[PDB]
């Protein structure tokens, strides 16, 4: 049909061969690698940024176009090694993984460290540097200082989420920036070239909202494909109402509607909490005072007189679903109770 | 009869697939066509089903997988793996279960992989696969949440179609995730609040204990459905139904209430009665603490009245054994002249009996650092429970009540 | 050597290969009086202290085995309940309270292990609180010792071992340090073992160092109701060791009243310790053999009398100068003074007759005292004393009839029933039978017809019989001549060696330096710098600095009177008098006396 | 005044010189009597007003020449019982090695003296009431040393109320015999004059003054200073990367339930700086050090003995 | 052999909920009760009576998870008929699905009874939710029983669980206790005589004790005392007044001695078959600790609530010289004797600031212990503590 191809292009696994809006970073990283692969010298680079920036696809484009150059006899041929930091069980296994990738030998962690030491053309990539932290803090310090040698002839590209880690460790620094309005609009238009499946104002509203909150492309493609599903329900063209339903489906906090659908005694429990705060003025309170106000509230409403075990079941039911913040229940009648949500959200939920 | 007990005990306790779904039409509709996109096509999606305890999450997922499983082509080439948050508490327990339940344990054998992701990638390459994660919130309390990343990454990036469905009681589930696993997680939320009122709940009560139409003896089923039709409009049933609806809107409490009602039907009493449901509701709503206070001795009650007067005069300040004993001595020496003039270590043993049952707690628990006396304790009862349980005591003397009022 | 910036400088005799050391007798002797006398007396000292040490070790061994016997019999009674289906039986425990000290508890429990291993069980084990923090370690070590006496081990795994080897004896667990165990481990071990006791019998030995209330504090009533407790346990040890050391005629040396009055007043006042009573006697027997050269005679009579025959003239002169002998010779007849002092051969031969007169006074004294103990303990009021050590002090101090104490003792003993006297004389006859070689064999006969008589006239005789016995035989030992060769009375020297007092001594030197600096320094100002700072104190530092200056100059530019004041404050602070405070520059008076 | 100025000012002379002179030979007479009692299983500790250092020094010249004897300076600020047992094991005994615990060292020494009586050791202690040897564990080790027959001991006490350390069980170990030696020799060697009224202070703080200034303190402040000690100790293994950081210190202290606000930590650092405990090197281009200059082995000894 | 008395409604409810073998029952029933109301007895006799294949496992025995799971697995394996080892809850459930498919166990309700279940909530966090949902996880018609002393509201973890039907066993009344005790009767006398003894024993011990086990143990020990008037001949079976007059003082004395377990039962049955300065230091420390410092000069020279108050040693020696009417020298031994009492735990040093110049001691001893020592040396503590 029409929207089936829209879902095929909008799915995130269909990465384009050329990503729009990050051409200067591709050129910068390409010239950085080209200046050191040609002369057989080594260095190091640190990249970071929020997870919605597009670092993996861009570095894959850089690596790919270097194999395209290397097959054309432009640059000296190089072996590619890759490790991802998140995907390993214990942090020492990066050494033995590079050892398996480079030569046929397999060993333990410290023996891999020693053979890496005695051995040190290749281009290493280390994504997700954050989990190689130890209290000994040896691993990343190795990962920077091995290429700074004559025998190394290798380059290391490090990727993370916070630019304030290389200092604590005690290097060229690049920064992937959060996305704006126009770049997100251009990439949504670039994935939708030869298809008349959307009117442009839906793209406008979704791009403006995701640039308002976070600025990630994964949110963009998820909201737009969910709106494509919403268009599949209402049977075309995806109007503004479908995207407006999608965004307050997947971005709104459902705490107030969780309050509103509950039973009478749970809302009376929250009334007892707010009435006790208005009598006191603090932000935490014992179960005894909430129970004391709740007996008076149940007397005034006309509900039958509640026992401590029944209201305790009520309080445990709220505490399981994190609408309150409560201690483990092994002590009783002296649970200090505090809200997780603001007071005005609760007062808006109970007025209707 | 035997068969009505068999079918209704299959309905309530071992919660069984029954075709009726209540007020979840939009949610079941969306989840069902989404599973058909993942089933017939190569689309890969991720949803957490979010709702409180006992609101029908396992029912929804089992009904949807069964109704999907009826279709032949998805029946041939879909393998299911069910994981619960209570069994697998480590990334290794989880890995072992996923390699076992796909029946590639002979395929793996002695092979050693570099990484967790290499293991899962070698596993899945030997066809759509559906993953179901009961109790998703305890996978957010591991060391690194490596399982959650290695599920969402292969869902979102890998060509192998993966469906990941989550079940969770914590409403703040997008606040315990790390930022990166949040970034690859599509925020598709399906909310099963108990979105129904009291007449709908009366219809639930009517429908849930009505025999099916595949029962062999038809006339007994007709008379039984007419009987529960009659009990649906009875006001005595609706008063306890209104009370237990006021406590909660969960249907598992209704299942327990109906099971405690069904327990009292025999061949001697062939049809249910309103007083049966009244007895079941009285059995469910007993209060524990006053019941424990009912089973105490007279000296125990005198200690608790003395400790109540300590918490009324010395207002939220802790206490030890000796102040309690001097208050009790003040009761015996003037009011109960010569009555209950017990010695010191018997009152000590009665105090230790109270501690044993955990009605009195230490504010600071330091075992052996100080002796038994001069150690600060707090009362774990309300005054109104003490008055209520004292009014229901089997043989309570006049003077202990006269002290209890004054 | 000793002043450099480290705290361990050790001299070794290197570069001189002469490792021959100094003799111990060369360190003991120091004078030119008699050397060979001083090297035979200390072989005598060594032999007597070997006899003392052997006598003490045996005394204690008897008392120890006596206690273990009471434990063995109890262990056979409670297993009879297992011999006769758990019927909710309890676990027997025995509370074996030892002494205050912990160092000898290794030897006490070592003797208990071999006592139980022969009599009750072939399986007995001991457990330690150091190596049992939790139940998993506690149950790990317990199966390791039972298996040697013959993997997540359990109490169920314990009982399967019991049917492996028995296919009847109990197993005994010795908790030697019950106070040191954790509270959680002891509560859990009782409950797990009580449910499986009918196929695994249990008997527990607890080591209670403190008062036995410590069972209740660690173990609550909910857990201690599953156990049946029995208690198993100074003054009785003291009167035992006095009678088999001092009162025996077996051993030659004695001690005086004031040596004894020191050694009893340290025991029953401060600490009920029999071991420092031995510490007193090893000093008291020491200073006798060193100070007096004629201590070589203090032996058994065959060895003593041969030593008189071979003596130096100086040592014979020392016998001539014995103050007991000077009063012997003055009352002696007019021909006999010139016989002894001029002739060393007459002087020697007089001694063996005097030494044997002295030695038979050792045998006639105590058998009267043991007999007099039997009348006095049978008396109800206990006037002179209730124990053998209280009669011995009050008789040796002065003649007891010379005091008015014995007059009331005779008055009470005169009026008694016949069966009481028949009870006493049965005891009094077997005391005579207990000790042979009697030189009061005549009085051994006389009480036997007094026994054979069994009314007002006849019971007056036997009361007068013991009354005439105490006049004839019991006398203070100073009356007999040549007593000092076997006696030692250095009272205040013995007092100064043990219970000395520093807080008198530091207070003494500061207030009155005229005691120890006899150069007319004080009669009721001319004082050293340490003392001046003390008396003026009995307080800000600058007023104390000024008033120190007017005193030291009244006895006399000056800057040293503040420099003297700096040392007099600083040494007074190393001592526990002054501690700096924040109200003034300083304000402290913690001596307060 | 200065401490070095007071050591240089040594021109004073004793007034009663001849009167105090006769109080050396009088107590020199009792040397052989002391030798006779000690050799047979006793111990002697001397109680008096002035310093007994010169009397025991005269005792070691006149009597203890042809013997294997060791002298302990308890008045030395760096003294410990582990030091004296290691000294005996390495110098008196010919063993060369390291031992797991000092209780096993006490057991090894006792076991060695059971098998052989040919060794005799004269154990000389100039002061036993000094701050470092006051603990009941230390004198428990000493009492288990003292009870044997091949070990002979001499000691002194100075404090007004000295025997609050040894009890009935401990004086069963120590076979005390007591003697009056109340000379008026001044405590020239034993008064180190540190932390006195004299304002002059020399070098880093020794162990005793460090414990004395840190025990009269808030326990949260003690925890803060122990955090500083362990952090400087884990940095001082190598001369590079030494240096704490105020912001890192605030992060580490606020990670615990120790401090609420940064101004309270500023008050803490000024409270340490008034006693010259912290050395503030903040503002340095490399790192804002904020380290402590106390000797690191003394710091390990303080942290291991703080409770 | 086994009879249960005054448990008729609860037994009927249990057998109604258990139903037939092929029926499906609850996943969890939780039972709370008092310290002895036949929580173990009723369910264990009732699972022996109907022949339901069941495993009875104590939790206090199983202080680790591995012991608990291997114990339940081996007991159910013996019910089927080498050794079964599982380390995790996952392998427990997998091998439980492996083992229960035997021919006897296919279509009946398997029971796992866990008594003393209050030691599970300290074990791990994931174990109690693991057993509360066992029917849904394993799918093999399995019912789980919980026996405890603590109410269910103290058992809930933070994240909520499958709620059981909570079940209550009532306390025994005086009539029910009388009827239980008068069943296992002594054959050599009449039952009415033994019932009169149970009646007078409940007339003595009901006010303090409602517990079954202690009351039966007291009846067992004090029965040989009761039957001596009829053996000797002064009384007979019908003279109830003489028996009560003879026996009341014995049981009134037995509460202070036997019930507190000061004197053990063996010595009680054997008795019925057989018919210096440390004293003053411990006065000085207790007068220092329990007395304010501002009143020190009035009592010596011329509360018991809230615990002790620490005192200095300078005050301690100042007290000690004022009571003892003699010249007492501050020797080696008297300072050596104070530090013996701290080794006996009668006194305690507080603060640990310094050793010799730390005066801070604390007096951990009761009032009555001092009053016995003071009577020995004939001294009045009452005049000196307070007015
Ligand atoms: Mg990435
Ligand atoms: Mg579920
Ligand atoms: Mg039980």
């Amino acid at each position: 049909s029409v929207l089936e191809e829209a879902r095929l292009r909008l799915h995130v696994s269909a990465v384009p061969e050329s990503l729009p809006c990050r051409e200067q970073e591709f050129q910068d990283i390409y010239n950085f690698v080209e200046s050191k692969l040609l002369d057989h010298t080594g260095g190091c680079m640190y990249i970071s940024g929020v997870p919605g920036t597009g670092k993996t696809a861009t570095v894959h484009e850089v690596i790919r176009c270097l194999q395209q150059a290397a097959q054309a006899n432009d640059v000296p041929p190089f072996q590619y090694i890759e490790v991802n930091g998140m995907k390993l069980t214990e942090p020492h296994q990066v050494y033995v993984q590079i050892l398996q990738k480079l030569t046929g030998q397999k060993a333990t962690a410290n023996h891999a460290a020693e053979l890496l030491a005695k051995q040190f053309t290749t281009v290493l990539l280390v994504d997700e540097l954050d989990l190689l932290w130890t209290h000994k803090q040896d691993i990343m310090y190795n990962l920077f200082d091995w290429p700074t040698h004559k025998e190394a002839r290798l380059v290391v590209l490090a990727i993370a989420n916070t630019m304030d880690l290389p200092e604590r460790i005690m290097l060229t620094r690049m920064c992937f920036q959060p996305y704006t309005y126009s770049q997100l609009q251009q990439i949504l238009r670039s994935r939708l070239k030869h298809l008349k499946a959307f009117e442009d104002d839906a793209i406008q509203l979704v791009a403006r909202k995701v640039a308002a909150l976070s600025g990630d492309a994964r949110r963009c493609l998820d909201i737009c494909r969910r709106a494509t599903e919403i268009c599949e329900f209402s049977q075309g063209l995806v109007t503004i109402a479908h995207s407006m339903e999608a965004v307050d489906e997947m971005f709104s906090s459902s705490y107030i509607t969780a309050i509103k659908n509950s039973s009478v005694l749970e809302q009376s429990f929250l009334r007892a909490i707010l009435a006790e705060f208005r009598r006191s003025g603090l932000e935490e309170a014992t179960f005894q005072q909430i129970y004391s106000q709740h007996v008076a509230l149940c007397r005034m409403e006309g509900l039958p007189y509640p026992t401590m075990s029944e209201t305790m079941a009520v309080c445990s039911h709220l505490g399981s679903c994190r609408l309150l913040l409560v201690e483990p229940s092994r002590n009783d009648l002296l649970l200090r109770v505090r809200l997780n949500v603001s007071q005005d959200d609760v007062l808006y939920a109970l007025k209707d | 009869l035997s068969q009505v007990q068999r079918i209704l005990r299959e309905r309530f306790c071992r919660q069984s697939p029954h075709s009726n779904l209540f007020g979840v039409q939009v949610q079941y509709k969306h989840l069902s066509e989404l599973l058909k996109r993942t089933a017939l096509h190569g689309e890969s999606n991720s949803v957490l089903i979010i709702g409180p305890r006992g609101s029908g999450k396992t029912m929804l997922i089992n009904h949807a997988l069964k109704e999907l499983m009826e279709i032949e082509e998805v029946s041939e080439n879909v393998l299911q793996v069910h994981l619960n948050g209570l069994l697998q508490i480590n990334d290794k327990i989880a890995l072992k279960e996923i390699t076992r339940q796909l029946n590639l344990e002979n395929v793996v054998g002695d092979k050693v992989f570099g990484s967790f992701a290499e293991n899962l990638s070698f596993l899945l390459e030997a066809c759509p696969v559906i993953f179901i994660l009961d109790e998703f919130d305890l996978f957010a309390h591991h060391k690194n949440q490596t399982l959650l990343y290695n599920l969402f990454d292969i869902s979102q990036s890998a060509q192998t179609p993966i469906a990941v469905i989550g079940l969770t009681c914590r409403l703040d589930i997008l606040e315990l995730l790390e930022k990166r696993v949040k970034s690859r997680f599509s925020h598709r939320q399906i909310h099963l609040m108990n979105s129904f009122g009291f007449p709908q709940y009366v219809k639930i009560f009517k429908e849930q204990l009505s025999l099916p139409a595949e029962f062999p003896d038809k006339v007994f089923a007709e008379k039984w459905n007419e009987n529960v039709q009659y009990l649906s409009e009875d006001r005595s049933v609706q008063e306890v139904l209104q009370k237990h609806f006021n406590i909660s809107k969960n249907l598992r409490s209704l299942h327990m209430l109906l099971m405690l009602a069904l327990n009292r039907v025999t061949a001697s009493h062939p049809f249910m009665t309103a007083v049966d449901l009244m007895e079941a509701s009285q059995l469910c709503s007993m209060d524990s603490k006053a019941n424990i206070v009912h089973g105490l001795s007279v000296l125990e009650i005198c200690l608790i009245i003395a400790m109540k007067h300590l918490n009324d005069i010395y207002e939220e300040e802790p206490f030890n054994f000796q102040m309690v004993y001097n208050e009790f001595q003040k009761f015996v020496q003037r009011k109960a002249h010569s009555v209950y003039n017990f010695e010191k270590p018997v009152v000590m043993k009665a105090f230790e009996h109270l501690q044993q049952l955990e009605l009195i707690k230490p504010m600071e628990r330091t075992s052996g650092n100080s002796q038994r006396e001069y150690q600060l304790m707090k009362l774990l009862l309300d005054n109104t429970q003490i008055m209520n349980a004292l009014q229901k005591y089997p043989n309570c003397p006049t003077d202990v009540r006269q002290w209890a009022t004054s | 050597t000793s002043s450099m910036s480290k705290g361990c400088f050790v001299f070794k005799p290197n570069s001189k290969k002469r490792k021959i050391s100094l003799p111990i007798e060369d360190y003991f002797n120091k004078g030119k009086n008699e050397p060979e006398d001083s090297k035979l007396r200390f072989e005598t000292y060594q032999l007597i202290w070997q006899q003392m040490k052997s006598e003490n070790e045996r005394l204690q061994e008897e008392l120890n085995k006596n206690l273990f016997d009471n434990l063995i019999e109890f262990l056979q009674k409670s297993h009879s309940g297992f011999q006769k289906q758990i019927k909710l039986r309890e676990i027997p425990t025995a509370a074996l309270v030892l002494g205050v000290n912990v160092t000898d508890h290794d030897l006490t429990f070592g003797s208990l292990t071999e006592a139980l291993q022969n009599n009750v069980t072939p399986y007995v084990v001991s457990l330690q609180a150091k190596d049992c923090p939790d139940m998993k370690h506690f149950l790990q070590k317990l199966i390791s010792q039972l298996m040697d006496c013959c993997t997540h081990y359990s109490m169920d795994s314990l009982s399967s071992w019991y049917m492996t080897v028995t296919q009847s004896p109990p197993v005994v667990v010795i908790l030697k340090d019950m106070e040191s165990f954790a509270t959680k481990v002891l509560q859990d071990f009782i409950i797990i073992s009580s449910q499986h006791l009918h196929e695994f019998p249990l008997i527990l030995i607890f080591g209670i160092a403190t008062s036995p209330i410590i069972i209740h504090r660690l173990l609550p009533h909910a857990v201690s109701s599953l156990l049946c407790i029995e208690l198993f346990q100074c003054k009785e040890h003291l009167t035992t060791v006095l009678d088999k050391l001092l009162l025996t005629t077996q051993f030659p040396f004695k001690i005086n009243e004031k040596v004894l009055q020191v050694l009893t007043n340290i025991f029953l006042y401060h600490d009920f310790s029999v071991q420092n009573f031995i510490k007193g006697l090893q000093l008291s027997l020491l200073e006798h053999f060193y100070s007096q050269p004629l201590s070589v005679l203090c032996c058994n009579l065959p060895e003593a009398k041969r030593r008189i025959n071979f003596l130096s003239n100086n040592q014979c002169e020392n016998i001539r100068r014995l103050p007991s002998f000077r009063r012997y010779v003055e009352k002696q007849a007019s021909e006999k003074q010139v016989a002894l002092l001029t002739n060393e051969r007459y002087l020697k031969e007089e001694t063996q007759l005097l030494l044997e007169n002295l030695h038979v006074y050792h045998m006639n004294y105590f058998l009267v005292l043991r007999c007099l103990h039997k009348f006095t303990s049978s008396l109800p009021k206990y006037p002179l004393g209730r124990q053998i050590r209280e009669l011995y002090c009050t008789c040796l101090e002065k003649n007891i009839w010379d005091s008015e104490e014995y007059a009331s003792v005779l008055q009470l003993l005169r009026m008694l029933a016949k069966d009481e006297l028949m009870t006493i004389l049965e005891k009094c006859f077997k005391v005579f039978k207990s000790y042979c070689e009697n030189h009061l064999g005549s009085t051994a006969k006389r009480i036997e017809e007094f026994l054979a008589q069994f009314f007002e006239v006849l019971r007056e005789n036997v009361v007068n019989f013991i009354d005439c016995l105490v006049r004839e035989y019991l006398l203070p030992p100073e009356t007999q001549p040549l007593h000092e060769v076997v006696y030692f009375s250095a009272a205040h020297a013995l007092r100064e060696h043990l219970n000395a007092a520093p807080r008198i001594a530091l207070h003494t030197a500061l207030n009155n330096p005229y005691y120890y600096l006899k150069n007319e320094a004080l009669k009721s100002n001319i004082a050293p710098d340490i003392c001046i700072a003390y008396k003026l104190h009995l307080i800000n530092l600058v007023d104390w600095s000024e008033a120190f200056a007017t005193v030291v100059t009244a006895a006399e530019m000056n800057e040293i009177i503040h420099a003297r004041f700096i040392r007099a404050v600083s040494e007074l602070e190393l001592l526990g008098f002054i501690k700096p405070t924040k109200q003034k520059t300083d304000h402290v008076a913690r001596l307060t006396w | 005044d200065q401490q070095t100025l007071r050591n240089l000012l040594s021109k004073v002379s004793p007034s009663f010189s001849a009167e105090l002179k006769q109080l050396n030979q009088q107590y020199e007479k009792l040397f052989h009597k002391w030798m006779l009692q000690l050799h047979l299983g006793f111990n002697i500790v001397l109680y008096g007003l002035g310093s007994k250092r010169d009397l025991l020094e005269r005792f070691r010249t006149t009597m203890l020449q042809d013997s294997i004897h060791v002298v302990i300076n308890g008045f030395f600020p760096g003294i410990s019982v582990k030091s004296v047992l290691n000294s005996i094991t390495e110098e008196v005994l010919d063993h060369m090695g390291t031992f797991r615990s000092i209780l096993d060292q006490l057991d090894w020494i006792v076991n060695k003296f059971k098998e052989d009586s040919s060794l005799e050791l004269f154990l000389l202690i100039h002061n036993l009431d000094s701050q470092m040897l006051r603990g009941e564990k230390s004198q428990q080790i000493i009492g288990q040393l003292s009870s044997l027959h091949n070990i002979y001991l001499i000691a002194s006490i100075d404090h007004l109320n000295a025997p609050l350390m040894w009890d009935h069980a401990k004086q069963s170990l120590f076979n005390w015999l007591w003697y009056e030696t109340t000379t008026y020799s001044p405590y020239t060697e034993e008064t180190s004059y540190e932390n006195s009224l004299l304002v002059k202070q020399s070098g880093s703080l020794p162990l005793s003054s460090l414990t004395h200034v840190l025990r009269s303190l808030t326990p949260n402040a003690r925890g803060i200073f122990r955090l500083l000690i362990k952090y400087q100790l884990d940095n001082q293994d190598n001369p590079s990367y030494i240096g704490l950081s105020f912001q890192d210190f605030y992060q580490q202290c606020r990670e615990a339930f120790l401090v609420n606000s940064d101004l309270t930590l500023r008050a803490q650092l000024t409270e340490f700086r008034d006693h010259k405990l912290i050395r503030t090197k903040k503002g340095t281009d490399g790192v804002e050090y904020l380290l402590i200059p106390v000797d690191n082995g003394t710091l390990t000894d303080f942290l291991e003995k703080e409770e | 052999e086994n009879v249960v008395l005054c448990r008729e409604s609860q037994v009927s409810i249990l057998q109604s909920l258990f139903g037939e073998r092929h029926h499906f029952s609850f996943p969890s029933i939780f039972i709370y009760g008092h310290t002895a109301s036949g929580k173990t007895y009723v369910t264990q006799t009732l699972l022996k009576t109907l022949e339901l294949p069941h495993v009875f496992v104590n939790c206090v025995e199983c202080f680790t998870l591995r012991l608990l799971l291997e114990q339940i697995l081996n007991k159910l394996n013996h019910l089927s008929s080498t050794e079964i080892t599982c380390e995790t809850f996952n392998d427990f459930v997998r091998l439980f699905k492996q083992v229960t498919t035997a021919e006897n166990l296919k279509d009946q309700t398997v029971y796992i009874v866990l008594d003393k279940a209050e030691y599970l909530r300290d074990m791990e966090a994931n174990l109690l939710p693991g057993f509360l949902r066992l029917q849904e996880l394993a799918d093999r018609n399995v019912t789980v029983l919980f026996l405890s002393e603590i109410v269910w509201e103290k058992f809930r973890p933070n994240t909520g669980c499958f709620e059981p039907f909570v079940l209550y066993f009532p306390d025994y009344s005086i009539g029910n206790l009388q009827k239980i005790l008068s069943h296992d009767h002594p054959p050599e006398y009449s039952a009415d005589f033994y019932a009169a003894y149970i009646n007078i024993l409940l007339g003595v011990f009901y006010t303090v004790c409602r517990d079954l086990k202690e009351l039966r143990h007291l009846a067992v020990l004090n029965f040989p005392k009761y039957c001596e008037p009829v053996v000797k001949g002064e009384a007979s079976e019908r003279d109830t007044r003489k028996l009560w007059r003879n026996i009341e003082p014995h049981l009134k004395k037995a509460m202070q001695t036997v019930y507190l377990r000061e004197i053990s039962s063996s010595q009680w049955e054997k008795l019925q078959k057989d018919d210096y300065y440390s004293k003053f230091i411990l006065i000085a420390a207790y007068l220092a600790s329990y007395n304010p410092a501002r009143t020190d000069k009035r009592f010596f020279l011329k509360n018991h609530l809230l615990g002790p108050k620490p005192f200095p040693l300078d005050r301690l020696l100042a007290i000690l010289y004022s009571i003892v009417d003699s010249r007492v020298a501050p020797t080696a031994n008297i300072f050596s004797q104070i530090t013996s009492l701290v080794t006996l735990q009668l006194l305690t040093l507080v603060g640990h600031d310094d050793q010799l110049d730390g005066p801070k001691y604390k007096c951990t001893v009761s009032l009555d212990f001092i009053r016995a020592i003071a009577r020995t040396v004939n001294f009045d503590i009452i005049k000196y503590l307070y007015d």
